């Protein structure tokens, strides 16, 4: 539970977010396992890119095979009868036919192997680096670890692969409100530490910017910076003070 | 030129995404990111004033919001200033389309050589196979050919493994374009120099 | 090829004609000394759409370029060549088969084959305003997936029982060209060892093999569909195991 | 092309490596380009804070 509150403090949203909605958080996770599980036990297969790997080798490997039944010029395909048929001084050319045209073969079959093999390659380097940057620690490079703000990851084995569960935090429903830049109190003009300003439509609150929670407007949220007659869009309001009740 | 190659085989297959619907996307792209900042690309787009959303990303750099509102109409006017000098260095004879066209020139030349290799001899009487066929007998004129089918099948193979290397070339190229537009235009980046030179 | 009018004024001395790439293109009437353009017509590759045979067995024939009054026998002119067998629709759905430039083709209402002009998606504008902000309110947490190949099959090839086979004179011809096998084989090694360098960078990250414990008490998440269950001969989750039986 | 039949697969080699190709090209523009669903227009207001 501490780790993910890490994890979400990581994202911009407080631990109390976290802290005061674990049992629906818990029912998420687990209804998207099973709709995980589900995807996958079905016809609908989606391991295509594990899957073409294995047609490709298996053409490249059928296709070098049934090239050893081609005559390219020789009078027939079988060295054995290119040898009992003729004799040596005339099945040379033959022979030589036949082995040019298997030369060319195996060249061909090993270049396009090693081009297959520097894509490979590059798809792995890829995935040794999701697998560094988004298991092994919360990220924030955008869309690299999924969709939607990054919480964690799951790696699982496949043949000739790997496979990534992403666990990311997307917004759902959202509400409008009528913000502000600054808010003009006594001259000064305080401006937000941590969050935005919003409105219901009557009140002022100062919220964050991925969850609506509103508060009010005390002399921790925000800071003065000055006189209010420079800000493009400022506010009239008052900025509560939390000393002056208490101490007089 | 082009018709002069599609004259011997050559074929050019037109692109599935015509380009009116490539101008559309990156529209879309724009209009989402001016109008609802980056939460466009984690969600539905959540509108927000733009005054806002810049101050947002100074915050973002180490930089307090309160320098942003202090100073909109020069950051304003530098940025005005900014995409008006990108302007007169496009439009002008400043040449600075290489990565662009280099791409064009290869291909060009490439497929240059492979229809031009159609005439060599590569050893047979001739480069034309109505002339050998026209003026030899057949179990004559199989030496010919096949010297020229020999020759023909080289460079085709030659063509189609220049082509293979540069359409990985073009691969690794495309994914760190598709790398950048997600990480530097839906959402603020903080890799050094990787969205720009300087603070992105 | 096709003789038209031509339109190249001839030297009176010239007989033939040739483009930038060294092909007749032009020729002299030797009777009455009138000079004739030549344009071959080699015309395009055929496509044929299918929605596949387990859904229904009727096809669209494709015409990659002809200016479809050449065909031999419901035609319709695209920007893609000339599509025979399916009806141009006014709508506008997502792309399910590709044609190119913008066309694809689907198999919809009894049933027939569309050719209609894709769509991007479904547009929304946003209602930007200078003092209004859209807050969200509750969230969502989503379980994507991601799929990465690794390595390919590891191989390698005997040359000379392959270019040849139990024959001596075959290898004795082989002999004159010494180093190609060489050349093979140390390029298959190479690819061979580069895959387990590949997996062996994926996969071995972690210095230790941690366990997890015995009691699970992971604040409400449950994931034992992703942690091994020891009844399993292998030590592969559940996940896994749904993995390695759909790839063949 | 009696003569070429005698190089059984080569052609079909060279046909499936270029349209590989092909379907390369689109799949790059398409990953490259297609990264939102919807198609968001601007408004006709040209506020942007200046």
């Amino acid at each position: 539970a501490m780790q993910m509150a890490y994890r979400f403090n990581g994202i911009g949203v407080t631990q109390n977010v976290l802290y005061e909605n674990q049992k629906l958080i818990a029912n998420q996770f687990n209804s998207a396992i099973g709709k995980i599980q589900d995807s996958l036990s079905s016809t609908a297969s989606a391991l295509g890119k594990l899957q073409d790997v294995v047609n490709q080798n298996a053409q490249a490997l059928n296709t070098l095979v049934k090239q050893l039944s081609s005559n390219f010029g020789a009078i027939s395909s079988v060295l054995n009868d290119i040898l009992s048929r003729l004799d040596p001084p005339e099945a040379e050319v033959q022979i030589d036919r036949l082995i040019t045209g298997r030369l060319q073969s195996l060249q061909t079959y090993v270049t396009q192997q090693l081009i297959r093999a520097a894509e490979i390659r590059a798809s792995a380097n890829l995935a040794a680096t999701k697998m560094s940057e988004c298991v092994l620690g919360q990220s924030k490079r955008v869309d690299f670890c999924g969709k939607g703000y990054h919480l964690m990851s799951f790696p699982q084995s496949a043949p000739h692969g790997v496979v990534f569960l992403h666990v990311t935090y997307v917004p759902a429903q959202e509400k409008n409100f009528t913000t502000a830049p600054a808010i003009c109190h006594d001259g000064k003009a305080h401006f937000p530490r941590e969050g935005v300003f919003v409105s219901n439509g009557t009140h002022w609150f100062v919220t964050q910017r991925n969850f609506y929670e509103p508060q009010i407007i005390t002399t921790d949220n925000t800071f003065v910076s000055g006189n209010c007659d420079v800000v493009i869009g400022i506010v009239n309001n008052t900025v509560y003070d939390p000393l002056q009740p208490e101490l007089d | 030129l082009i018709c002069a190659q599609k004259f011997n085989g050559l074929t050019v297959l037109p692109p599935l995404l015509t380009d009116e619907m490539i101008a559309q996307y990156t529209s879309a792209l724009l209009a989402g990111t001016i109008t609802s900042g980056w939460t466009f690309g984690a969600g539905a787009a959540l509108q927000i004033p733009f005054a806002m959303q810049m101050a947002y990303r100074f915050n973002g750099i180490g930089v307090t919001q309160n320098v942003l509102y202090e100073n909109q109409k020069l950051i304003a006017n530098q940025f005005n200033s900014a995409i008006g000098k990108i302007q007169d260095s496009l439009s002008s004879t400043a040449s600075a389309l290489g990565k662009l066209q280099d791409v064009v020139n290869q291909n060009a030349q490439a497929l240059n050589t492979l229809v031009k290799q159609l005439s060599s001899n590569f050893g047979a009487i001739s480069s034309v196979l109505n002339d050998i066929l026209s003026r030899l007998d057949p179990p004559e004129a199989e030496v010919q050919i096949d010297r020229l089918i020999t020759g023909r099948l080289q460079s085709l193979q030659t063509y189609v493994t220049q082509q293979l290397i540069r359409a990985a070339e073009i691969r690794a190229s495309a994914n760190l374009a598709a790398t950048k537009m997600s990480e530097c235009v839906l959402g603020q980046s903080k890799r050094v120099d990787f969205c720009g030179k300087g603070y992105h | 090829g096709v003789l038209t009018e031509s339109n190249k004024k001839f030297l009176p001395f010239q007989q033939f004609g040739r483009d930038i790439a060294d092909t007749t293109d032009a020729v002299r009437d030797p009777q009455t000394l009138e000079i004739l353009d030549i344009t071959p017509c080699s015309f395009g590759g055929v496509s044929v759409i299918t929605p596949g045979t387990n859904t229904s067995n009727q096809v669209a024939v494709l015409y990659q370029d002809v200016n479809c009054t050449e065909v031999p026998v419901n035609v319709f002119q695209t920007r893609a060549g000339c599509l025979i067998g399916a009806e141009h629709v006014n709508n506008s759905y997502e792309c399910d088969i590709p044609i190119g430039a913008g066309i694809c083709a689907s198999y919809q209402t009894s049933q027939s084959i569309i050719a209609y002009t894709m769509s991007l998606g479904a547009e929304n504008s946003v209602a930007y305003s200078n003092n209004s902000i859209a807050i969200p309110t509750n969230f969502t947490i989503s379980v994507t997936t991601e799929i990465l190949p690794v390595s390919m099959t590891k191989t390698s090839v005997d040359c000379t029982m392959y270019i040849c086979g139990d024959s001596t004179e075959c290898s004795n011809l082989l002999l004159q060209y010494g180093s190609f096998c060489t050349q093979l084989n140390r390029a298959l090694t190479g690819i061979a060892v580069e895959q387990d360098k590949n997996t062996q960078e994926v996969f071995a990250q972690v210095k230790q093999i941690y366990k997890t414990p015995p009691i699970k008490d992971f604040g409400g998440f449950n994931f034992s569909q992703i942690l091994p269950d020891p009844s399993k001969p292998s030590k592969r989750s559940f996940i896994e195991d749904l993995l390695f039986n759909k790839v063949t």
